[PDB]
């Protein structure tokens, strides 16, 4: 019955020493703050023309998340997180026509902790031309979501795999696509 | 105008 | 090697424009919510015993409580206001294409696939018609799929036995279009 939801989602994870601060509207990302460069990254660039955000506020929040983590780890007696491995889907963003540009989408879903290694494979070989990705996106159940993108030219001649490593998986997970 | 962030409260240690 | 995760959300839930607003500040450890502030309750509450020390400590800080009681106005309603124009009001047309799942001869069973892609927002109706009459049985749908980039897609399939002369129409109603879009497939 609610029309919309805006969620400010953040985490700090040990021992990876890795954090995230992002904003979510109805499941899509408005922005996040790059922890390396301490700057606001808008999910579509036009967003940066309609809005602003002070990245230093995100960083100050992460400092509390870090402090809260050490306090809460001690209070729980160092009980570690239970790994929940992801389900992986691969789909294109438009109906495939041979020899017309398109985009493979690897959708990584319902997993925690928010750490993955993701690799695109073309005919078993890694590819990075034009790849992009999202940060970890929140879920009502507090598992995480993530998208990886591969521009490609559909062809009867190539096959593609999205390869996901995650600590709740005994072995790397390949999710296959071909025409 | 600014999109604002909500402040995180520090837990009791 | 054990992992330990500290997770927090601040949530604004909007009803009937911004007439009703519910604000939450929620604190989690390793997937477990243990303390939260709900604007419908007006103070912090322990979600689990592990958050009792925080709900008692935070609730004894009166300036914190009034700070969080104003968020519905100066965080929720404020942020809705400054992003409404490129989120709440974002409208992107669906592209609709119809095609048979397999190339088949007539009078054999087949899935007729209506592909609806690139659209925003997510709410959408897709209906199937055969010679102008709406097919309420035989419809199979993948559901709404987020592309992670402020566009959605969905595949809605019709179970058919095509015969020559038949017209199948995939009709799409979306907030981005005044008139329903219709694509035909002819047997
Ligand atoms: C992501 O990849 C890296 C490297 O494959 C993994 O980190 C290494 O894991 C090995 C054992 O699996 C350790 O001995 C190394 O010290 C690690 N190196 C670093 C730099 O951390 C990591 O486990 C992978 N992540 C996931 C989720 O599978
Ligand atoms: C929605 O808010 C309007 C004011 O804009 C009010 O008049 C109306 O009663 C509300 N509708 C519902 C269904 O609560």
């Amino acid at each position: 019955k609610e029309e919309h939801v805006i969620i400010q989602a953040e985490f700090y994870l040990n021992p990876d020493q890795s954090g995230e601060f992002m904003f979510d509207f109805d499941g899509d990302e408005i922005f996040h703050v790059d922890m390396a460069k301490k700057e606001t990254v808008w999910r579509l660039e036009e967003f940066g023309r309609f809005a602003s955000f002070e990245a230093q506020g995100a960083l100050a929040n992460i400092a509390v998340d870090k402090a809260n983590l050490e306090i809460m780890t001690k209070r729980s007696n160092y009980t570690p997180i239970t790994n929940v491995p992801p389900e992986v889907t691969v789909l294109t963003n438009s109906p495939v026509e041979l020899r017309e540009p398109n985009v493979l989408i690897c959708f990584i879903d319902k997993f925690t902790p928010p750490v993955v290694n993701v690799t695109w494979l073309r005919n078993g070989k890694p590819v990075t031309t034009g790849v992009s990705e999202t940060v970890f996106l929140p879920r009502e159940d507090h598992l995480f979501r993530k998208f990886h993108y591969l521009p490609f030219l559909p062809s009867t001649e190539d096959v593609y795999d999205c390869r996901v490593e995650h600590w709740g998986l005994d072995e790397p997970l390949l999710k296959h696509w071909e025409f | 105008g600014g999109i604002g962030s909500d402040n995180k409260v520090t837990r009791r240690g | 090697r054990p992992r330990f995760l500290e997770y927090s959300t601040s949530e604004c839930h909007f009803f009937n424009g911004t007439e009703r607003v519910r604000y939450l500040d929620r604190y989690f450890h390793n997937q477990e919510e243990n303390v939260r502030f709900d604007s419908d309750v007006g103070e912090f509450r322990a979600v689990t015993e592990l958050g009792r020390p925080d709900a008692e400590y935070w609730n004894s800080q009166k300036d914190l409580l009034e700070q969080k009681r104003g968020r519905v106005d100066n965080y929720c309603r404020h942020n809705y206001g400054v992003v409404e124009s490129f989120t709440v009001q974002r409208r992107v047309h669906p592209k609709v294409t119809v095609y048979p799942s397999k190339t088949q001869p007539l009078q054999h069973h087949n899935l007729l696939v209506c592909s609806v892609s690139g659209f925003y927002p997510g709410s959408i109706e897709v209906r199937w018609f055969r010679n102008g009459q709406e097919e309420k049985t035989g419809v199979v749908s993948t559901g709404l799929i987020h592309n992670g980039d402020w566009t959605f897609q969905t595949l809605v399939m019709l179970e058919t036995v095509p015969r020559s002369g038949e017209v199948y129409t995939c009709q799409v109603e979306h907030p981005s279009v005044t008139s329903p879009l219709t694509v035909e497939w002819r047997a």
